[PDB]
Formats: structure tokens, C-alpha cells, sequence
């Protein structure tokens, strides 16, 4: 009974990180091994665990949020950054256990021309809480007077899109990022590592 | 890091004429750069944002163009109000560079400047300095050469240029030169002159004096 | 009717520390990405730092650990700590609405601007030397004379010829700023050579920091023997 990691990272199609795609994974043989052993990202970080300890670990579930960004952005995915991704987009909690892998996707995600399928939340008037996600796409309110969802003057439409081109530099290119949470509960574990 | 570079330095135009002013990123910026124009003593105003949308007010004669590397910002047909300096701006990244600027100016005949050269006044080698000064008047275009020569050696490192806004009426430039010794200097050579190169002149002009009026 | 009114500019020496202000109307500074913008003179732009809604703030290099931006909710205003200033941080700075990452809107309104003024130059009024015309090369056609106000500080000089009297073919020119921290300008005018010998040429210069005004009459040199 092996965790579905393969439906996670070998996704057809990645959520836009304001709506970004979380997985609970729960009941299953982890083999994480497949992931550490694996010359395919360019990011694989680990806070409070030890990546290559994982297979000997427990945990009541584990969740995988999924989304892309650019690569100038994934050091954002981490406990204690700024940003617009951090602040308005995906907020991981300073006390954050789990791992961000990140590889680029610039054969995948990018087109001759743009393709605007992947956004990102440019306007929020308060940075998110940690877990948060916010798919509102209510007109922004700049000023003082409403916006009635009307665009126009001091009233901005809050996503923008990426227009991922593939003649864009390294650090501008779309990158695919999975963030593991292990969670710890006082309840049974149900994700186990190899045994 | 991103580089933008903006061309031309200068360019020379009529009311009527049809301006475009280019604008080239080290790497693919997408659609993210920005059209500003500065008029003298003034803060910079929006033209176009997004590469090719037409900031909210700005005339029609304004269009932008590009996405990726390549940009450009037309004016279709120059208005009176529209000779002024224009930069592009790249938004994809801090520290959101603007480009070095393009300054639209009137079209003009050209004019080759008449060149004056001023010794030091005796007032102001009394208190142990010398400025020489070399005046090009009323010349166009801008582009113009002042090469000091102290008995025939070439002065690198001890002048300095000032050049006026475009005249109103003539659309000519003037410049100012002055190369700075100290008095021990200045009366160690006898040749002070200014050599001009310029397009209205065939050859380059040297206006000199010999020091001591000798 | 949207406006940004900064304030604190001025002059200060190096090492230290002014705090310029932006009194905005027309848009939320709170709910807006609100950035800074600076242009030494005779130069480009230069972005200096952006403060988010949320609270987050970036700097350029040049400005970082020695510049703070911040804002006040209640008074709509928006402010620069500057710390540690250098000759170099010299520029016009201009507060703006937007961002320059990310931010396919650019920079949309801008204040006036407020010049700061880094040096260690003490204020002083400037001398003036006559640029004599060449009497010599004298030929029944143009002649050119001046003046060289010289070492001055700060800017601005004011110069008038003849009282006003003399306009057409006078060029002032743009003040330069020389290695000693003090400014240096020159004024000519082109007149007749045959009027050298009948028209008295003055240039009155006025310098309202040191309060100096200095009048030098410009004449044709004379021989020696
Ligand atoms: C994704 O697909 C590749 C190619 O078949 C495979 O090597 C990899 O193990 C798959 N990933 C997971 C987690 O199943």
C-alpha cells in the first residue's frame, strides 16, 4: 500500500500558487528514498527532519501542497521570508516541519508567447497566515472610494499573470514546487515509512 | 542582473515626425517594462505600463510595443509638448533598473560653433590659480570635441565641460570648457590652446594665445 | 485629483542623518505598494526602496542598512529615514505609487520631488573674473566677453548684464561642480567688436546664500611696457 507520491509529482497540471493544491496523504507505505535519490531538483530542503532519516520516521499524515512559481521565488517556500509569494500567496509557519523540493519546468509550464494559465496574488492588504489560501478575485480597492467590481482607477484586479515565455532567464523560468508537512499528532500514525 | 539599453543616446526630430525610441533587456523580461518622459526641473510622468498598454490620459500618439527582450516606444506624429527625455524601466525585478534615457530634440541645420578662448585674468592669478576658458557658440549638432594642448602636449584630467540647453529660438548648444592649473604650472608653458572638432567644420579649429600676450 | 507632496530635503554633511516626508492624497499608502525614486543631478533614475501593504520592505543595494522607509496609516504619509548619507546620495527624491518586481504597472504618480544636498563645502559666495575680450584679433565683426564666477557654494548664482540691459546672445552656463566641493559657472555674451571701445560691459552676479552681490566690469586688456 505505497503513498501516491507519483500523483503528486508527476502532475499533468500544477495549481497557480494563490490556489494553490494541497494532498492529504494518509494510510500508506512512504518510501521517501525515491525522492532523495532522485538528480531531478534543483530543491530539496528539509526543516526539522533529516531528509535521509525519513523512511525510518511515523506521522498521523502527511500533506503535499503543490503550486508553481519562478525560481527567483522558491527561496520565498521557506519559514521566516517576505515577499509577494510568502506574503500573499503560500505562507509556511516559522515552526514549519516538512520538506520544499523544487525542479524547473520550463518544457513543461512555459509558452511561445505567454500562457497565463498560472497566476499569483499581487494585491492582498494583509500578509496570509501560515496555511492560508485566498482564491478570492474580488477588485482591490486602492483608494478610497469602491471599486464595485469594476476595474479601472485605484481599482486593480488582484492576480497578475506569470507569461511564462521560454526566452525568459534561469531565475524567471516556471518551477514546480511540493511541499511535504509532517504532522504530528496524540492519534494513530498512519504513514509509516518501509518496515 | 538585468541590463537595459536604451537607443538613441540623442535623437533630432520635427513637429509632425514619426519617433520610435528602443529599448534592449539583457534577458526576457516578458511584458514587464515601462515607458516614462522627463521634462527639465520636473518629475518623470507614466507614458506606458505592460510594454504596450497606454497609461489612463496619455495621447494616442503614444503606443508601446515588445515582450521579452526587444522593446520600442513610438510617437506618431510629435507634438510641440513632446521634446523632452524618455527612459524605458524594466518591472520584472529589483532594482527595477530604468535605461540610461533618450533626449528628443529639435531638428536643426547644422552650424559650426565660432571658438573664443580666454586667458587667466590677472585678478585671479594674484591668488594662485589659472582657468582657462574655451567658448564654442551657437553650433549644432551637440556632438563636439575641446582637446586642450599646453605647448603642444595633449591636457587629459584637468578640464572641465558645462553645455546650455537648447536655444529656443536658434536650436543651437553652447559650450563652456575650462582647464584648471596652478599658477607655478601656468607659467611653466607659453602655448594655451583649445582644438574643436565638430561637423560643420571641414578641419579642426585652434584658437590659442601665448602667455604674457607675447 | 491625486498628489504627493515630499518635504525634509535640504542641505547636511556627510554622516548625517534626514528624514524626508510624503504627504499623499488621492490613493491608500497603507493599501499600496508605495516606493522611492532618487536622480542626482544631471543623472538618471535610480529606485531607492518600496514598502507593501502587508508591511515587507526592499532596498537597493547602495541605500541598504543606512535608509529606512516606513509610513503612518493616519496621516496618508510616507517616509525615508536616511542615515549615514554620503556626497553620493545627493539627488532629487521622488516618492511614487507602485512597485518595480513583479509589477506590470510601473510607477503611475509621482511627487515634486526634495532636493538633498550631501557635502562638507562650506557655504561661500563666489569670486568673479572678467573673460576679456580679445582685443587683438579684432576685425570689424563678433566679439566675445564674460565672466568666471568662481567657487561658490551652494547653488544657485544669478547672472544679469548691464543690469538687464544686455540679453540677446548671452549664455549662462550650467554650474559645474568641482573636485574642492565648491561650483564654478561661466556667463559670456556676444557683442560687435567695434562696440569694445564705447559700450561698458558689466555682469552683476548674485549670490543669495552668502548674500554677495558683485558687479566686474569687462574690459579689453591693455599693453605693458
Ligand atoms: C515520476 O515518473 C518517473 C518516470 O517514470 C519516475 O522515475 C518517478 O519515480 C515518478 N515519481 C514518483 C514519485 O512516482
Amino acid at each position: 500500500n505505497l503513498c501516491p507520491f507519483g500523483e503528486v509529482f508527476n502532475a499533468t497540471r500544477f495549481a497557480s500558487v494563490y490556489a494553490w493544491n494541497r494532498k492529504r496523504i494518509s494510510n500508506c507505505v512512504a518510501d521517501y528514498s525515491v525522492l532523495y535519490n532522485s538528480a531531478s531538483f534543483s530543491t530539496f530542503k528539509c526543516y526539522g527532519v533529516s531528509p535521509t532519516k525519513l523512511n525510518d520516521l511515523c506521522f498521523t499524515n502527511v500533506y503535499a501542497d503543490s503550486f508553481v512559481i519562478r525560481g527567483d521565488e522558491v527561496r520565498q517556500i521557506a519559514p521566516g521570508q517576505t515577499g509577494k509569494i510568502a506574503d500573499y500567496n503560500y505562507k509556511l509557519p516559522d515552526d514549519f516541519t516538512g520538506c520544499v523540493i523544487a525542479w524547473n519546468s520550463n518544457n513543461l509550464d512555459s509558452k511561445v508567447g505567454g500562457n497565463y494559465n498560472y497566476l499569483y496574488r499581487l494585491f492582498r492588504k494583509s500578509n496570509l497566515k501560515p496555511f492560508e489560501r485566498d482564491i478570492s478575485t474580488e477588485i482591490y480597492q486602492a483608494g478610497s472610494t469602491p471599486c464595485n467590481g469594476v476595474e479601472g482607477f485605484n481599482c486593480y484586479f488582484p492576480l497578475q499573470s506569470y507569461g511564462f515565455q521560454p526566452t525568459n532567464g534561469v531565475g524567471y523560468q516556471p518551477y514546480r514546487v511540493v511541499v511535504l508537512s509532517f504532522e504530528l499528532l496524540h492519534a494513530p500514525a498512519t504513514v509509516c515509512g518501509p518496515k | 542582473d538585468i541590463q537595459l539599453t536604451q537607443s538613441p543616446s540623442s535623437l533630432s526630430a520635427f513637429v509632425g515626425d514619426r519617433v520610435t525610441i528602443t529599448c534592449r533587456a539583457s534577458e526576457g523580461i516578458s511584458s514587464y517594462l515601462a515607458w516614462y518622459q522627463q521634462k527639465p526641473g520636473n518629475a518623470p510622468k507614466l507614458l506606458i505600463y505592460a510594454a504596450s498598454t497606454l497609461e489612463s490620459g496619455v495621447p494616442s500618439r503614444f503606443s508601446g510595443s515588445g515582450s521579452g527582450t526587444d522593446f520600442t516606444l513610438t510617437i506618431s506624429s510629435l507634438q510641440p509638448e513632446d521634446f523632452a527625455t524618455y527612459y524605458c524601466q524594466q518591472l520584472n525585478s529589483y532594482p527595477g533598473t530604468f535605461g540610461q534615457g533618450t533626449k528628443l530634440e529639435i531638428k536643426r541645420t547644422v552650424a559650426a560653433p565660432s571658438v573664443f578662448i580666454f586667458p587667466p585674468s590677472d585678478e585671479q592669478l594674484k591668488s594662485g590659480t589659472a582657468s582657462v576658458v574655451c567658448l564654442l557658440n551657437n553650433f549644432y549638432p551637440r556632438e563636439a570635441k575641446v582637446q586642450w594642448k599646453v605647448d603642444n602636449a595633449l591636457q587629459s584630467g584637468n578640464s572641465q565641460e558645462s553645455v546650455t540647453e537648447q536655444d529656443s529660438k536658434d536650436s543651437t548648444y553652447s559650450l563652456s570648457s575650462t582647464l584648471t592649473l596652478s599658477k607655478a604650472d601656468y607659467e611653466k608653458h607659453k602655448v594655451y590652446a583649445c582644438e574643436v572638432t565638430h561637423q560643420g567644420l571641414s578641419s579642426p579649429v585652434t584658437k590659442s594665445f601665448n602667455r604674457g600676450e607675447c | 485629483e491625486v498628489q504627493l507632496v515630499e518635504s525634509g530635503g535640504g542641505l547636511i554633511q556627510p554622516g548625517g542623518s534626514l528624514r524626508l516626508s510624503c504627504a499623499v492624497s488621492g490613493f491608500t499608502v497603507s493599501n499600496n505598494y508605495m516606493s522611492w525614486v532618487r536622480q542626482a543631478p544631471g543623472k538618471g533614475l535610480e529606485w531607492v526602496s518600496v514598502i507593501y501593504s502587508g508591511g515587507t520592505t526592499y532596498y537597493a543595494d547602495s541605500v541598504k542598512g543606512r535608509f529606512t522607509i516606513s509610513r503612518d496609516n493616519s496621516k496618508n504619509t510616507l517616509y525615508l529615514q536616511m542615515n549615514s548619507l554620503r556626497a553620493e546620495d545627493t539627488a532629487v527624491y521622488y516618492c511614487a505609487r507602485g512597485d518595480v518586481s513583479g509589477y506590470r504597472y510601473g510607477l503611475d504618480y509621482w511627487g515634486q520631488g526634495t532636493l538633498v544636498t550631501v557635502s562638507g563645502a562650506s557655504t561661500k559666495g563666489p569670486s568673479v573674473f572678467p573673460l576679456a575680450p580679445s582685443s587683438k584679433s579684432t576685425s570689424g565683426g563678433t566679439a566675445a566677453l564674460g565672466c568666471l564666477v568662481k567657487d561658490y557654494f551652494p547653488e544657485p548664482v544669478t547672472v544679469s548684464w548691464n543690469s538687464g540691459a544686455l540679453t540677446s546672445g548671452v549664455h549662462t552656463f550650467p554650474a559645474v561642480l568641482q573636485s574642492s566641493g565648491l561650483y564654478s559657472l561661466s556667463s559670456v555674451v556676444t557683442v560687435p567688436s567695434s562696440s569694445l571701445g564705447t559700450q561698458t560691459y558689466i555682469c552683476n552676479v548674485n549670490h543669495k546664500p552668502s548674500n554677495t552681490k558683485v558687479d566686474k566690469r569687462v574690459e579689453p586688456k591693455s599693453c605693458d611696457r
